[PDB]
């Protein structure tokens, strides 16, 4: 019963909304924390093959000079998003001679999470991690295909996100430092893993207001995990 | 006009047109292709010719700008307008900033296309998946596949199409580093992959390279054979 | 023929004090010789913070007014924080650039305090150019106060003068005496003067009439 | 001390018959709790414990 | 109003002055022309104040969403390009804008030149304005490829003070730039009325 | 059930489906209680957050100088009306230079969602406005629903369990008329702590409330402010 | 199957079973009354109070379209709202253009076509709400029009329109139209809007009166219900 793809259920919600989070879940994992210097994230690459080069996928792209982000999911879906909302960014500054603010960002981008229809095809299938350091502090954000926007601290994704939550608010209180969430983070990883944590699994992302820019190289990650 | 959601999600989370539609890139012919270090070759295999007529219309491998080169699987009809959009695309890059059109600029635009090209409003998703190799300005050679998802994706080596797991599965064994100090084995590398492909007869394997600051040298099958010749006198001295 | 503009007049006045800011301007709204009021302030308060004054055609002044007035409260229910005295510069700028082909004629002068507690005003053009500046005057008597807060207040073209900051008290007199000199040989000038001061306590308005012709 | 009306009101598609089975399960844990009798908190508990469905999770609003 | 722009051995020395009026009365003595786009880029202001200032500020946009796409500073004659690509569209509305780009490239130091008509010249040495001509004259005396830092410094200043001082619609300020591969400095901005001192003898 | 597919199809009843389910997605959002007097009027929301770590989703927001809409149900169609919301105010209040009263303005909200619960492919708006403000002649509590019929009420509530609001609010309706604030804010979230289950708080880290005066512009207070209003109450029974 | 479904598809019986859905989902709907007198049009409707629901005056469905037309909706209520905007802006393209007071006829016939314009495709639904429409003036006297969801659009001396329809129609061929005075017909509605609808199916009830013709001087306007109080002084006397 292919039906009239903008329906409501018998519960009731959006069927096609409920069929997009699902999309979620066979996706990458990610870890966000947010921290009293900053923000910290955390993600996999997911290496399918010696065949491919690591380093050129993507699943940070920063979208200023001071708010990162985060993709999962179906990345090509994400794209789109990302660019759209860095012309949103940029038409705030050209309006306003300021930086807009972490939190309206994902407003720009939740009001249109949702235009599927005939007239006026398909919701997007992505579940957005947004970070970064406004006026109001290091700020972290997380968005999904309804739109329902909410601030999280902490917040995981994805398959492992029921692991990753449930052992994540054991090892979580308020006065978190940088360096102690940021191998507080791969802990966590190569515990949710299937390859052997290296040098080429995964990718860290730091935005501080003191340390910046200070984005993501390579050889500070073999510091990072010889640590351990 | 046409208002009509053709793809939706799936209950379990799948889009079905993406997801289902790369067994056309699985029913296609074949088409390999790996980078030197100086010199990259890619080839198409299994091409089923009739081999008592014309070729030069079934050519499947094209440029784009001379500095970019195409190579792709499943069915060719749809891959012309992504062809030729690529080329009305990478022209006006020319226009603009008078560098050429660096590789991962254009790979974002099939894919951004491909993408868009899924998203929209009663229009079939694409059904191939495509490389794009090419020495870039400042002389670095790179190649990218496609994906009918429209996610680009950097590979040191290729295998699409038909038994992609069996030569892709292959090439791990050719990765060693001496593979390839030798421009001549590297092209040699890519026939000697193309063994494990389809019939291998000499016929259906149409290989093409680019040396970096050359356009793009459609190989007469001359070589090929001679290819042949020290890949089978290789196996004589394999035992 | 239907020619679209007319010149109205009215003197805006801004200074830019250490934590203050005032801005004042005259109330004769006047078209050709007659007048038509002797009551009719050109000083607009936008936010706490921020008093903005229009003169010129005044239509395009009440237009100009209720438009920023909007678009402050869309940035207020957008971002949860009131516009700053810098992103009202850069929006109006690129208001004032939006009607480029058939423009408006609009002096205008944003006074204001910014985020550290100083004297911000920000001045511009019809056309839309913009640029901070401790002083400025527009309307039809700019060439009646421009050199004399020069000789009060930018200190140019005086030998062995030691250099005093501007004092709140001090601004005042400066106010009163360039709209009573300023207003004896200029027309356009009259009778009421709107007085606005913009502290960090809020806004202070106070109005001294003058000569009555 | 019973309202009658805390059911009554919030009964949706329940049958006479699953009434009966209210009483019940209310009484089970009135039973392992070792009670001497029946009260209402103990009673609307068993409203939502047999029915609807669940358990899955409580969360994104707690 | 007389902008200069010449590139020598070491980056690209933009100079200009402040004075803007309208019509035979001076709105302001403090115009700051030179106008900022990036870390990397320069523009300035001719003719027209807000043209400029808007046309500029849209090629910083571009520019932007341009290093946040392809993960690359965007070239100067990129930058040019598309200004000029911008401008072109509004010919016969009667647009004044002479403003130039200045910045470091992969190829080195650059300089590029666009009017509202819809011209586009790489060149050695320019100078846009009403006092430009006056400077064109002193300036290509003292020019040539090899020239100190100071002596460029002193060259540059100088010929912004011929312009004012011939020129009636050229004063106030002084403000000097420099632009070498590592991005913009700002080097100073002596008043005229401090130089006629100086250079008086 | 093959005329349950669309807002288009009637039903051999007579009740067109759609909008059936729509109601059930006003449900399934937590509880607000919106309650006024002759002087005042008041809306208390209950926020629920995702895990410990997600802070509470916000469900009261400011639309006008006057005019605050709580909101259960779906939140970018909350987002939408909202916009829409602040357009209409912002419109009359640019032309006619007076704010708007608001027994006109949700006519527009009835016919903006009218529309899209007619047409072929077009879903209604799940959503649970209960919009308060001044008019001159004092205040309002109104509340929409997915079908578009507005209630001048005095006293409801929608969301979860919000039964229990309403039959607590009926045994006080002759005394919800006289009193002034700070007892009213209270009879207030009474309904509140009635929404939920008997064995957790009532803490302060969710609850929300929004007043709309006549000397008082529409505020809303957050843990902080509420933390004042929460003291002094009394306990739950055994 | 399959013939019910969309609204453009006949039934091979020969009839339309979305419009003769939508004629059965007023029928739900509460019952109010209208009458015409010799110099006026006074119409009646009652409402339905449970417990506590709604402040008095909430969601009216008695309508003001023009100076002197009025509604008087039943049925589903967010469509009539709408036929209610549609009507209102067709009495201001007509007040505008031709200069003079827009006639019952063509406010009957210009909304009978929209209703009806909306049976023909499956773009949308047939609506579902019937609405009554009284009017006078001096040139005109007063007509009183029904439009029901199909999109007949006639006359009557009187009508109903709700589930308690037939019985709330039995009663009006008692009353005279000819003779009598509309104040009369006020209390004249009030006792069998009283005496329909019996208190066990819902156990209280409250009634609107709107009353347009001579005595109001061609405005049309809600009566003031607690001024004359006529109807309740009448109903609790008339149960025995």
């Amino acid at each position: 019963y292919d039906r009239g793809v903008n329906t409501f259920s018998p519960e009731g919600r959006l069927f096609q909304v409920e069929y997009a989070i699902e999309a979620i879940k066979l996706g990458s994992t990610a870890i966000g924390i947010q921290t009293s210097e900053g923000v910290c994230l955390a993600v996999e690459k997911r290496i399918t093959s010696p065949l491919m080069e690591p380093s050129s996928i993507e699943k940070i792209v920063e979208i200023d000079a001071h708010i990162g982000c985060a993709m999962s999911g179906l990345i090509a879906d994400a794209k789109t998003l990302i660019d759209k909302a860095r012309v949103e960014t940029q038409n705030h500054w050209f309006t306003y001679n300021e930086t807009m603010t972490v939190e309206s960002v994902t407003q720009a981008v939740s009001n249109l999470a949702l235009q599927f229809g005939e007239e006026d095809s398909r919701p997007f299938g992505v579940a957005l991690l947004f970070g970064g350091v406004d006026e109001k502090g290091p700020q972290l954000f997380h968005m999904d295909p309804s739109g329902t926007f909410v601030q999280c601290d902490a917040r995981a994704i994805g398959s492992a996100s029921e692991g990753a939550q449930s052992s994540l608010q054991e090892v979580y209180h308020k006065s978190m430092t940088l360096k102690e969430a940021i191998k507080s983070s791969l802990i966590i990883l190569k515990q949710v893993m299937e390859e052997k944590l290296n040098a080429t699994n995964i990718e860290l992302a730091t935005v501080q207001p003191g340390q910046n820019f200070h984005m993501f190289t390579k050889e500070e990650l073999e510091e990072v995990i010889k640590d351990i | 006009s046409y208002d009509r959601a053709i793809t939706v999600f799936s209950p379990d989370g799948h889009l079905f047109q993406v997801e289902y539609a790369q067994e056309a890139v699985k029913k296609g012919s074949t088409a390999v292709g790996v980078r030197g270090r100086d010199i990259v070759v890619l080839g198409v295999e299994k091409k089923s010719v009739a081999k008592l007529q014309d070729e030069r219309t079934v050519r499947k491998i094209c440029a784009l700008d001379d500095n970019v080169c195409m190579a792709f699987a499943g069915l060719t009809a749809d891959a012309r307008i992504v062809i030729n959009r690529a080329r009305v695309e990478c022209q006006s890059h020319r226009l603009t900033v008078e560098d050429p059109v660096t590789v991962e600029y254009i790979t974002r635009y099939i894919a951004s296309l491909k993408q868009r090209y899924t998203q929209s409003n009663g229009r079939r998703p694409f059904g191939i998946s495509a490389l794009i190799v090419g020495f870039d300005f400042d002389g670095t050679p790179r190649l990218y596949q496609t994906d009918p998802s429209g996610t680009y994706h950097a590979w040191k080596a290729n295998a699409i199409g038909r038994g992609a797991k069996s030569v892709r599965e292959f090439l791990e064994k050719n990765y060693t580093d001496e593979a390839i100090e030798t421009d001549d084995l590297t092209i040699k590398l890519v026939i000697k992959a193309l063994l494990e492909v389809v019939q291998s007869g000499g016929k259906n394997i149409e290989l093409a390279v680019m040396r970096r600051d050359q356009s793009l040298k459609i190989l007469n099958p001359e070589e090929i054979e001679k290819y042949v010749a020290e890949i089978e006198k290789e196996k004589e001295e394999n035992e | 023929r239907f020619s679209p503009y007319v010149f109205n007049g009215g003197t805006i006045l801004a200074i830019a004090g250490e934590d203050f800011a005032i801005v004042a301007s005259d109330t004769r709204l006047s078209e050709g010789f007659s007048i038509h009021t002797r009551d009719s302030p050109k000083c607009y308060k936008l936010t706490d913070k921020t008093v903005i004054g229009c003169s010129g055609f005044h239509g395009d002044c009440l237009t100009l007014t209720k438009i920023i007035e909007a678009r402050l409260k869309m940035y207020k229910h957008s971002n949860n924080k009131a516009m700053t005295t810098g992103a009202i510069a850069a929006m109006l700028s690129t208001i004032l650039y939006s009607r480029r082909f058939f423009p408006y004629y609009v002096y205008n002068i944003i006074g204001g305090l910014d985020e550290e507690g100083k004297g911000a005003v920000y001045s511009f053009d019809p056309v839309g150019s913009y640029q901070r500046d401790s002083f400025k005057a527009g309307g039809s008597a700019s060439a009646m106060l421009q050199p004399l807060l020069d000789n009060q207040v930018g200190f140019k073209n005086m030998q062995n003068v030691e250099h005093v900051p501007l004092s709140l008290d001090r601004a005042m007199r400066l106010v009163k005496d360039v709209f009573i000199s300023a207003a004896e040989r200029d027309v356009y000038t009259g009778d009421a003067l709107r007085i606005c001061i913009v502290t960090k306590e809020g806004i202070r308005e106070e109005t001294v009439s003058l000569r009555k012709d | 001390d019973v309202n009658y009306e805390e059911l009554a009101r919030c009964t949706d598609d329940f049958n006479g018959a699953q009434c009966k089975a209210v009483c019940v399960e209310a009484g089970m844990i009135a039973l392992r709790r070792g009670a001497t009798e029946l009260t209402h908190e103990d009673y609307m508990e068993g409203i939502l414990e047999v029915q609807a469905k669940k358990k899955a999770n409580l969360q994104y609003y707690a | 109003t007389t902008t200069l722009a010449f590139k020598f051995r070491h980056g690209v020395i933009v100079a200009a002055d402040s004075r803007a009026t309208a019509g035979a009365y001076i709105a302001s003595q403090t115009v700051k022309k030179v106008i900022e786009i990036n870390p990397y880029l320069l523009g300035t202001m001719a003719g027209g104040a807000a043209d400029c200032s808007f046309w500029e500020r849209l090629l910083a946009r571009q520019c932007r969403i341009y290093e946040l796409r392809n993960k690359e500073r965007i070239s100067v004659a990129a930058a040019s390009k598309l200004l000029a690509n911008m401008v072109y569209q509004y010919k016969g509305m009667g647009l004044s804008m002479g403003t130039m780009i200045c910045g470091w490239d992969k190829r080195g130091p650059g300089l590029y030149y666009v009017d509202s008509e819809g011209n586009r010249i790489s060149g050695a040495t320019f100078s846009v304005g009403s006092g430009s001509v006056y400077a064109y004259g002193v300036m290509d005396r003292g020019y040539s490829y090899d020239l100190e830092v100071e002596q460029a410094y002193d060259l540059a200043r100088r010929a912004i003070y011929q312009a004012t001082y011939r020129d009636a619609y050229s004063g106030g300020a002084v403000n000097l730039y420099h632009v070498r591969e590592d991005g913009w400095i700002r080097v100073s901005s002596d008043n005229v009325a401090d130089l006629h001192e100086k250079y008086s003898g | 059930n093959q005329y349950d597919n669309d807002v288009t199809v009637w039903s051999p009843q007579g009740r067109i489906h759609q909008i059936e389910y729509a109601m059930e997605a006003v449900k399934q959002g937590s509880a607000t209680v919106g309650l006024k007097s002759k002087t005042h009027a008041v809306l208390v929301a209950l926020k629920r957050a995702q895990s410990e770590l997600a802070a509470h989703q916000k469900k009261i927001l400011h639309v006008d100088n006057h005019i605050g809409i709580s909101i259960a149900g779906l939140t970018a169609d909350a987002r939408l009306l909202c916009n829409f919301m602040r357009q209409e105010c912002l419109d009359s209040r640019f032309v006619f230079d007076r704010p708007l009263p608001v027994s006109r303005l949700v006519s527009l909200i009835g016919s903006k969602t009218q529309i899209p619960t007619q047409r072929y492919g077009r879903r209604p708006y799940g959503v649970g406005l209960l919009i308060a403000g001044y008019d001159d002649m004092g205040p309002h509590i109104f509340q929409t629903c997915p079908s578009a019929n507005y209630f001048d009420c005095r006293a409801m509530s929608i969301g979860a369990r919000s039964q229990s609001a309403r039959t607590y609010l009926e045994r006080h309706m002759s005394e919800f008329m006289e009193c002034n604030l700070n007892e009213l804010v209270k009879h207030g979230l009474r309904a509140l702590r009635e929404t939920l289950p008997a064995e957790q708080d009532l803490t302060t880290k969710n609850v929300s409330i929004g007043i709309v005066g006549k000397d008082l512009e529409f505020t809303i207070y957050d843990d902080d402010d509420v933390s004042p209003f929460l003291e002094g109450l009394e306990e739950r029974p055994q | 199957t399959g013939y019910d479904l969309s609204a453009s598809t006949f039934s091979p019986d020969g009839r339309v079973f979305q419009v003769e859905y939508a004629m059965k989902a007023v029928e739900n709907s509460s019952t109010a009354i209208g009458i015409r007198c010799k110099d006026g049009v006074v119409f009646g409707v009652e409402k339905l109070v449970l417990s506590k629901l709604y402040e008095e005056g909430s969601n009216k469905r008695l309508f003001n379209v023009d100076r002197h037309v009025g509604m008087a909706v039943a049925g589903l209520l967010a469509d009539a709202r709408s036929l209610a905007d549609i009507a209102r802006e067709e009495a201001s393209n007509f007040r505008s253009n031709f200069g003079y007071n827009i006639p019952l006829k063509h406010l009957a016939d210009r909304v009978a076509m929209y209703v009806h314009a909306y049976t023909l495709y499956s773009a949308v639904r047939p609506f579902g709400c019937s609405f009554m429409l009284g009017s006078y003036s001096v040139n005109d006297g007063a007509q009183l029009y029904m439009i029901d969801p199909s999109g007949v659009s006639y006359g009557y001396w009187g009508c109903a329109i709700g589930k308690a329809r037939q019985a709330a129609k039995t009663e009006i061929e008692k009353l005279q139209m000819k003779e009598m005075t509309c104040r009369d017909i006020v209390k004249e509605v009030a006792k069998i809007i009283y005496i329909v609808h019996d208190e066990v199916k819902d156990k209280a009830f409250e009634l609107e009166l709107s009353w347009v013709g001579e005595l109001t001087n061609g405005r049309h306007e809600i009566v003031p219900k607690d001024i004359r109080e006529e109807a309740e002084k009448y109903a609790k006397e008339s149960l025995k």
